[PDB]
């Protein structure tokens, strides 16, 4: 209360938010637990010029279908005002 | 004791084939740094090649097909002659 003056502080409500610390909760650990079993610290991330050749190789696959997904997408949204969409026919 | 002169002489007699030991172990530390620098250069220098060598370069993943909708040459989308 006291928004807006010299008198402002914080509400109650938020006073109660930052009493809520989580102390000892962590809810997404499956997520790295998880991760983890991919084995790609160590296999690529742990060494220097495996980690490059992972930006590398990953880049390039990466990009290529990145590219093909959103081409895909393109096709789908604007189908039927395409050019190849709509093959033309010759006058008579 | 000059037996043990000649051991101290004679212990660095092969300098020249440890300095060379010595850096062959950092050209075999990197070695491994091909494997980006390789691929690397064919990603930059891949419009370069020919059709038929960036298909075969890529296991066939890529070929003619693959190109954009919007080919950077408009009358080669969709093929060399074109859609239809
Ligand atoms: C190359 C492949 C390689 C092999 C395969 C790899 C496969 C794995 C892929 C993994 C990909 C990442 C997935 C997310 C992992 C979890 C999050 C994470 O990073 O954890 C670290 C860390 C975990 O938190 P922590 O506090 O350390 O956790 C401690 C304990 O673990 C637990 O502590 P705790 O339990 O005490 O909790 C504390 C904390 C725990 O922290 C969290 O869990 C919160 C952060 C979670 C972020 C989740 C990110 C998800 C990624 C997006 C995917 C997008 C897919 C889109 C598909 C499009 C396809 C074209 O939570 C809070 O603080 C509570 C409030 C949280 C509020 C979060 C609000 C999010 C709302 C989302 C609504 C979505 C609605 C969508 C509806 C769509 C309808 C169609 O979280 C972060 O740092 C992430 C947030 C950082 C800021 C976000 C930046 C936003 C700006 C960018 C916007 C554009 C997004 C683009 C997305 C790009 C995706 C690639
Ligand atoms: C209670 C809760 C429970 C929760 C459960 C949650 C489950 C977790 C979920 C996650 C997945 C879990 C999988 C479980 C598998 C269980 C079976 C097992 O034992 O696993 C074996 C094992 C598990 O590790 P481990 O048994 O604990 O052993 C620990 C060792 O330290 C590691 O072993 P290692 O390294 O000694 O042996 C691994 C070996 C396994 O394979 C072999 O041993 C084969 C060796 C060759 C044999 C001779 C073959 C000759 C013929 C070859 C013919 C084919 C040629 C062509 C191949 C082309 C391949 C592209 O190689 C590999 O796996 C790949 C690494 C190869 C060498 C890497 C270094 C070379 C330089 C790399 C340069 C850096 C950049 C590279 C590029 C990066 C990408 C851009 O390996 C793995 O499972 C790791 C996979 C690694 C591959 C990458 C994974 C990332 C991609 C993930 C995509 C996810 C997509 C998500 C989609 C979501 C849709 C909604
Ligand atoms: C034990 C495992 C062995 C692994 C290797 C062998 C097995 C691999 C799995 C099977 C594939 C076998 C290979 C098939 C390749 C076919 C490619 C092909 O024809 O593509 C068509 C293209 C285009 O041919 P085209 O234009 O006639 O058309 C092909 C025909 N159609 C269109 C119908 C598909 O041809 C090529 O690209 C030929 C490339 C040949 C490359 C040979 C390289 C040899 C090695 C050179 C070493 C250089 C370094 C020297 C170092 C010196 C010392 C420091
Ligand atoms: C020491 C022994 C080692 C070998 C051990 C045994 C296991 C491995 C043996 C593999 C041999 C068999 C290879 C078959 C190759 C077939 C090529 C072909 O027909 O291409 C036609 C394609 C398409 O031909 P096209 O260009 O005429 O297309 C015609 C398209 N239509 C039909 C629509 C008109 O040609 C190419 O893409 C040219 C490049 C060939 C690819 C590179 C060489 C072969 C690579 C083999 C990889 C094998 C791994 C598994 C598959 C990976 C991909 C998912
Ligand atoms: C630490 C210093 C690092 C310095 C690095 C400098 C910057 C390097 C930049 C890398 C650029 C990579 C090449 C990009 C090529 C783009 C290809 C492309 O888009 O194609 C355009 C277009 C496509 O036409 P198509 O009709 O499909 O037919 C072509 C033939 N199939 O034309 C081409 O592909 C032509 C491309 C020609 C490339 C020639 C490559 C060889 C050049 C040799 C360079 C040597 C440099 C030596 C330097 C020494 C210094 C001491």
């Amino acid at each position: 209360s006291g928004f807006g003056t010299s008198y402002a502080h914080d509400p109650k409500w938020i006073e109660d938010w930052m009493a809520r610390k989580r102390v000892g909760v962590d809810r997404m650990d499956w997520f790295f637990r998880a991760f983890n079993r991919l084995r790609l610290y160590e296999l690529f991330f742990k060494s220097t010029p495996r980690f490059y050749a992972f930006m590398v190789i990953g880049g390039l696959l990466g990009s290529y279908y990145w590219s093909r997904f959103w081409e895909q997408y393109w096709i789908r949204v604007n189908k039927g005002r395409l050019y190849k969409d709509v093959p033309y026919v010759y006058p008579p | 004791t000059l037996a043990v002169y000649h051991r101290l002489w004679g212990m660095t007699e092969q300098f020249a084939a440890r300095k060379k030991w010595g850096w062959r172990q950092v050209y075999h530390r990197m070695l491994p740094f091909q494997i980006a620098l390789y691929p690397s250069l064919m990603w930059y220098l891949f419009g370069w090649f020919d059709d038929p060598y960036k298909e075969a370069m890529t296991l066939g993943i890529w070929n003619v097909s693959k190109r954009s909708l919007y080919f950077w040459d408009p009358l080669r989308s969709g093929g060399d002659k074109g859609w239809y």
